[PDB]
């Protein structure tokens, strides 16, 4: 498309060309009055729902200057945040680290969009003022004339809440006279009428007003919580004083009084002070209640995820906990739930009713007099504020809270998502016990017992070298079958002469399933023959994960690109490249077609918002990306790693594709950074971007391609700083050639511990550089061990990892007490019965946990190979084994010794009484 | 003309 | 030259004393087509030559491409540029922008028969020696195959062969009892919460529903057996 | 539009309802038969009240089903091209917004809708605001519009919308 | 062909009585009210629909909407779109049902008009 030729001209990063809201240069008025506003919102306002401090890498009020500063380089520098993050990180840290950046970056879009709707908002305004003065220039008690305050009111607006209900109170007081106010200025009118023009038409405003306090005054008696603005007190009995209003729509007195109330009701549950002073008063003192539909006593058991929550009573929502609120809603969706949002304590109780809200407000309207005249007023007043609360403010203030709740629930599995994929990112290349990489030896089979087991022998460059195929390998050395035995031995024998043939240094095998330990244990047999004869020397054998290679083999990739390997097969090569580089696998799976998501990331993540879960997960891979760098040459020479291009900063994919295609079409390597420039004429804006991340394995080059080398072109050292890292490599050896002095402190980089950078940082200010301490360290750093990897250096999985990696179970939903379904394997003596479970474990029923009653042998109960419900009661995470219940006694938990623990605000006496 | 100095230990 | 004035399409005049008049075509032929439009209310037919008429259909009625990039697709159309005839497929909302000439109109349901005989609607399908599917949405190049896990891929035509019915197959539900295939059964619990059809294949773990009722998925969904109740 | 016709139907009774409340038993089974149904020619029927009649039953021979042709009382949902009416709006996307007029769900495809309107497609409620975020259109709000097209499937009508027709808008 | 613009519709269906939105929504809550198998889900979205639109809910002010147009010399469609719609203007009352149009005169349309505004509840 056209859209694709203009992001590659356009110097800018695709991410800011791909945003939304086109990113616009800012005065250092909007960028002070945005950092501010950024701060407070982003960073300084707390959760509602208690949310785990999710910074796995409150920040203080020096943090609005820091933003200003980062919001300066995004918006007038155009720089993205993992630049900032590396190269301008004097002037962000320590306040902002990368995950801060992204959230400054994604909070400027809302700045953005705040402002935007607020200047277009308030041109209305002052077209509506304009109308309504020529109206006026050109009264009715009903005229209310838009004034200074009016417009002050939204030029204050702090929030999209507050903008909507200044929006709301702008349609409620003058949304009748929008298509007058358009067809004068030169389209048709949109005509629908609620309740309050009914009241406009029979000209209740005369009596409305008379109620006393004005919608606005009563909004500073809430807000203020005193009278601060005294009741006007009318000298008529209101329903004596309703007659004068009597009309074709209102015929008697007291139809009058409820038009004129719903009048007054709706002017008091849309004035911006009113909604603003409540939902503050809403989001401290509001009680979650919730209740099971006639499904819900029935669907929800206590396996179902509802089961702790179906049933509460008067629980704040500042004590929902996580992702707790989107189980709630999910479940309200399944039509299990019902929830309520009151700001009162629900109870029948007397003290309960009277210590209700609507019983401290009504007396900021109510008039201490008790003359039967203002009496009767009184009793009117407390039905219109009444019905104002009960029947727009409480109902309204529920679903924006509700919203609100459910955002910050779906923010949480979100940040759960990423912290995963970050886990998963950090882990480095596997270093054994170097610089031509590692052979990798990859082993993947199918859970079925008869498939044959896989092995894919890749180079240390990501190529695929060999295959093998094993028939045999699954069976096991104890069978009871003699042919068994001999038909694997040919296979050991064939195991062992390929590594003697290959001489691999790392095998990995597949995390499939339980059998995965007898693999290791044969293969580590192996190699241990080999370590005995001193053949070879000792070959790791990992366990790896196998997830990752799961998606890869079914992905359109992983057959287009090994037409003639089987799809088993194929998770084999993908095991061997992700113990190579964790991150350049992972980026195999981020399609076009988005089979990231299949991932299991967190057990919720399906119900997030799908674009912001994308987004927050490509941010994890931008991070490690960044960190890491990416080597052009590699990318040219092996297609597999193509796809780490598209996260380097400041390319993304439309660019980064482009980027090698043009160093395809000249057929060269890319010998300098300077020919980003040169031959790709990328523009400085990009460059600077992506400069620094790019890398250049200058050990690779050779020949005519010496002619022009920048030996720091292989290091994280900026090109802008170029000039200050020579002068700092010359200075170390105190000469009185940049290049050769270069070489000598590469190779000799001890020499650098010497030099004083602070020192230096102090003539670079003075030069007008600003502060450069940090850069200057990095710089001496980098020196001293070109491109360290900054990753956590590679470990086998722990016991932990190991059983959830293997049952596919995490201690959420294989718990202690857990009610399961368990196959008998035998009669351990009888001392208990032996079973399976469906997802491996080999659980033990102790024969007295068979039955209530006394069983001594196990037979009259039980059969092998039979199914019976048990529980489990002991999980023993190393053996694979846990210690099962069947007692009935037991799996019905009459003394509910094993279920889990209800919240804390669990209504026992509606459970009880529905019964 | 400036220099670096070497003073750290 | 070719004209493609289909027998119970819409044609209008593009020229003349008789121009924007749009009537329903009853006698078809090549060149010299001297057609005969039936208007609204209008008993009487007039005449005009294929160089005369255009391939004009009203805002909101259902669309059948026969020529382009989408075609053979049914929908409703709902804005009519010069070329660009938009319009929504039955199948999914989304966009669907193709050429008028080779349009025509149709107001029955894209029912999407059988071809030679070698499937039909509900017919299990072996895609893989490891997997199980039923093929439930014929379309022009592929096929959506329903696999046993519970979605739909989308294969060719020849990539899937015909798998023979195990007709004499047991499965467990629910209530831990014995379900056999060709029974009325109901979905309370599982991915189609609250759903009734009629049970046409069984596996090791999954059963393969038909329904008439049901839209989505060609009326036809998988579940797991352990989530069925009898009826 | 709502609609006022009293339909027929003929349902099948097996001889476990035989005896002397034959005709009495036979009312109840159409109540769960006629409801909620559709069909191209009546429309969507919403529900039956009363049974007026029911005619002679042939005996099906070889078995013991018997058919009963009966008269009820229901009130029919028939929306036809050229009519005005209210909905409720459901989603808003760039393809366009998709309402829903009491049993039916309806769609208007930006096409459809006058050029005042742009997206919202960023901000958390999905609209359609103008220039001047004047007539801010989302979801859950009370929307004229105007049938141009009807769609039957399997028993369920799916019409569609426009909205350039004037006094077709906020509520 | 089926089309409300020149009010035409199946033969079988032409004979039929139009309704108001307020009297399916007594007509509705009456069964509901009857019945409470249990009525579907169906049901219940057109009841949260017809409620939502129901623009007055005393019997009476059903009957009495419906009597009074009559008397004039419009059309049994216009009879409940004109008290569902509830037009402002004659104006609008004719762009919104095009039967309307040069069939009477705008002061007398739109006193209709006036007299379904004020039954509303």
């Amino acid at each position: 498309t056209d859209q694709d030729n203009e992001i590659r001209a356009t110097d800018l990063p695709e991410r800011f060309q791909l945003r939304s809201i086109p990113v616009k240069g800012a005065e250092d008025d909007e960028l002070e009055e945005e950092a501010d506003w950024i701060y407070r919102n982003a960073f300084a306002t707390p959760t509602i729902s208690l949310q785990e401090s999710c910074d796995y890498l409150r920040k203080g009020p020096s943090t609005i200057q820091k933003i200003k500063e980062a919001l300066g380089f995004m918006r007038n520098q155009h720089f993205e945040v993992p630049f900032i993050a590396f190269y301008r990180k004097e002037y962000v840290e320590p306040e902002l680290h990368i995950n801060d950046l992204w959230r400054v970056w994604q909070w400027d879009e809302k700045w953005t969009q705040l402002r935007i709707r607020k200047e277009n908002l308030t041109r209305l305004f002052e077209k509506m003022q304009a109308y309504q003065y020529e109206q006026i220039s050109a009264l009715a008690d009903g005229i209310r004339a838009l004034d200074t305050t009016d417009m002050e009111r939204l030029k204050d607006v702090q929030s999209m809440d507050e903008l909507k209900d200044v929006y709301n109170h702008f349609l409620l007081y003058y949304g009748r006279d929008i298509p007058k106010m358009q067809n004068a200025a030169k389209l048709k009118q949109a005509s629908r009428r609620d309740m309050y023009t009914i009241c406009q038409s029979a000209g209740l405003d005369g009596l409305a007003k008379k109620f006393g306090l004005t919608p606005e005054q009563f909004g500073e008696n809430l807000r203020d919580s005193y009278q601060r603005h005294e009741t006007e007190q009318f000298p008529a009995e209101p329903l004596e004083l309703a007659k004068d209003y009597v009309c074709s729509q209102f015929p008697t007195p007291e139809a009058v009084l409820e038009g004129a109330r719903y009048m007054v009701a709706l002017q008091i549950a849309r004035e911006p002070l009113v909604r603003q002073v409540l939902r503050q008063t809403f989001q401290e003192r509001a009680k979650l209640n919730i209740t099971p539909t006639k499904k819900g006593r029935k669907d929800v058991d206590e396996a179902h995820y509802a089961y702790s929550f179906k049933y509460l009573k008067n629980k704040p929502v500042k004590e929902l906990r996580d992702d707790q609120f989107l189980k709630i809603c999910l479940a309200e969706d399944e039509g299990l739930l019902t929830t309520d949002i009151s700001i009162d304590l629900k109870g029948v109780e007397g003290y309960g009713n009277d210590q209700t809200y609507f019983e401290e407000i009504k007396q900021f309207y109510y008039r201490d007099e008790f003359s039967h005249q203002v009496q009767e007023w009184n009793r009117q007043r407390t039905m219109a504020i009444e019905r104002a609360l009960q029947q727009f403010l409480y109902v309204q203030m529920a679903k924006e809270l509700k919203n609100k709740l459910l955002a910050e629930a779906k923010e949480y599995v979100i940040k759960a998502c990423s912290r995963k994929l970050y886990n998963w990112l950090r882990v480095a290349p596997y270093r054994p016990d170097q610089g031509k990489g590692i052979r990798v030896l990859g082993i993947a089979f199918s859970s079925a017992r008869d498939h044959p087991v896989f092995c894919a022998l890749v180079n240390g460059e990501g190529e695929v070298t060999d295959f093998l195929r094993l028939p045999h390998f699954t069976k096991r050395r104890t069978a009871w079958r003699e042919e068994e035995r001999e038909k694997k031995a040919q296979d050991i024998e064939t195991l062992k002469k390929f590594l003697l043939n290959k001489k691999p240094h790392v095998v990995t095998v597949a995390g499939e399933n339980r059998d995965a330990q007898m693999l290791i244990e044969d293969v580590k047999r192996i190699v241990h023959e080999l370590d005995q004869g001193q053949q070879l020397s000792s070959i790791g054998v990992e366990l790896v994960d196998n997830e990752l290679a799961i998606l890869y083999m079914n992905s359109k990739k992983s057959e287009a690109e090994f037409r003639d390997y089987p799809p088993v097969l194929r998770q084999a090569v993908s095991l061997a490249r992700r113990i190579q580089d964790p991150l350049i696998e992972f980026a195999q799976v981020c399609s076009s077609d988005e089979d990231i998501l299949c991932l299991k990331f967190h057990p919720l993540q399906e119900h997030v918002v799908k674009e912001e879960l994308l987004n927050a997960l490509y941010c994890e891979f931008i991070n490690r990306v960044n960190e890491v760098g990416v080597d052009v040459n590699r990318a040219i020479a092996h297609p597999y790693s193509q796809a780490l291009i598209q996260y380097v900063c400041g390319l993304g994919p439309r660019k980064g594709t482009h980027l090698l295609k043009i160093l395809k079409q000249n057929n060269t390597r890319l010998e300098s950074r300077t020919q980003l420039v040169t031959m790709c004429h990328m523009g400085p804006k990009v460059f600077m971007n992506c400069a620094g991340f790019l890398k250049i394995d200058t050990a690779s080059l050779g020949d005519s391609t010496d002619s022009y080398i920048e030996v720091l072109d292989g290091s994280r050292v900026h090109p802008e700083t170029y000039e200050w890292a020579r002068k700092m490599a010359v200075d170390a050896l105190e000469y009185d050639n940049p290049a050769g002095a270069l070489e000598e402190i590469l190779e000799n980089p001890e020499r650098l511990k010497d030099l004083d950078l602070d020192a230096f940082a102090e003539e670079l200010e003075r030069q007008g550089y600003g502060d450069k301490h940090i850069t200057l360290y990095d710089i001496r750093a980098e020196l001293s061990c070109r491109y360290k990897d900054l990753r956590t250096a590679y470990r086998s999985p722990n016991t932990e990892e190991i059983f959830n990696m293997l049952t596919k179970e995490t201690p959420e939903t294989f718990y202690i007490g857990k009610l399961i379904i368990c196959n008998v394997t035998g009669i351990a003596h009888a001392i208990g019965v032996k079973t399976r479970l469906d997802n491996g474990v080999t659980g033990f029923i102790p024969t007295k946990f068979l039955s209530d009653k006394v069983v001594k042998r196990p037979e009259e109960r039980v059969k092998v190979g039979m199914t019976v419900h048990c529980r489990i009661m002991k999980i023993d995470i190393e053996k694979f084994s846990a210690d099962l219940t069947c007692r009935t006694s037991d799996l019905m938990d009459r003394n509910n010794e094993w279920k889990l623990p209800k919240d804390t605000y669990y209504d026992f006496d509606a459970e009880a009484a529905d019964h | 003309v400036y220099r670096i100095p070497k003073k750290s230990q | 030259r070719e004209h493609n004035f289909q027998p119970g399409d819409n044609v209008e005049v593009c020229e003349g004393e008789l121009i924007n008049l749009q009537g329903k075509i009853l006698s078809v032929d090549g060149n010299k087509i001297t057609i005969m439009p039936k208007h609204e209310d209008l008993k009487d037919m007039l005449e005009f030559p294929a160089q005369e008429l255009r391939k004009y259909f009203k805002m909101g009625d259902h669309v059948k491409v026969i020529a382009g990039r989408f075609e053979g697709d049914t929908g409703l159309i709902v804005r009519v540029e010069e070329n660009f005839v938009i319009l929504f497929s039955d199948l999914t909302m989304h966009e669907l922008k193709v050429l008028p000439r080779d349009l025509q109109l149709c107001s029955e349901t894209a029912s999407g028969v059988d071809v030679g005989g070698q499937h039909e609607w509900g017919e299990l399908v072996q895609l893989d020696p490891q997997t199980v599917g039923v093929i439930v949405r014929l379309e022009r190049e592929t096929f959506q195959v329903l696999n046993m896990y519970g979605k739909v891929v989308t294969v060719r035509h020849q990539a899937v062969t015909r798998k023979k019915d195990n007709r004499f197959a047991v499965a467990l539900d629910s209530e831990q009892n014995n379900i056999h295939v060709k029974d009325i059964v109901k979905v309370i619990d599982g991915p189609h919460s609250g759903r009734e059809g009629e049970i046409r294949h069984l596996f090791r773990s999954f059963a393969f529903l038909h329904c008439k009722k049901l839209v989505e998925n060609g009326g036809m969904f998988v579940c797991k057996t352990r989530h069925l109740v009898l009826a | 539009m709502f609609y006022h016709i009293s339909l027929e139907h003929e349902i099948l009774l097996h001889p476990r309802y035989f005896g002397p409340n034959l005709l009495n038993t036979v009312k109840q089974k159409l109540f769960t038969e006629v409801e909620g149904t559709c069909t191209g020619k009546y429309g969507f029927v919403i529900a039956v009240t009363t049974i007026d009649n029911i005619g002679a039953g042939v005996i099906q021979p070889g078995r013991g089903f018997v058919l009963y042709p009966v008269k009820y009382k229901a009130i029919v949902f028939r929306p036809f091209k050229g009519e005005v009416v209210d909905a409720v709006v459901t989603q808003v996307n760039k393809v366009g917004l998709f309402t829903e007029i009491g049993p039916m769900s309806c769609f208007i495809s930006r096409h459809s809708i006058p050029s005042e309107m742009e997206f919202d497609p960023n901000s958390n409620p999905p609209c359609y605001k103008t220039m001047d975020e004047d007539i801010v259109i989302q979801q859950d709000d009370e929307i004229r519009l105007k049938i141009v097209g009807t769609r039957v499937d399997k028993n369920d009508i799916f019409a569609i919308g426009s909205l350039m027709d004037d006094y077709l808008g906020l509520v | 062909e089926e089309d409300a613009s020149q009010l035409i519709f199946p033969k079988e269906f032409e004979t039929a009585e139009t309704l108001l939105n307020s009297e399916v929504h007594m007509l509705l809550e009456h069964r509901k009210q009857q019945n409470e198998q249990e009525l579907s889900e169906v049901f219940m979205k057109t009841l949260n629909y017809t409620a939502r639109f129901s623009r007055f809910k005393n019997r009476e002010t059903i009957a009495s909407v419906r009597s009074l147009l009559l008397q004039k010399k419009l059309h049994k469609f216009e009879l409940a779109c004109l008290a569902n719609l509830c037009p402002e203007t004659a104006e609008e009352s004719k762009a919104l049902i095009p039967s309307l149009e040069g069939r009477f005169e705008d002061e007398e349309l739109q006193q209709i008009l006036d007299d379904i505004q004020t039954k509303r509840s």
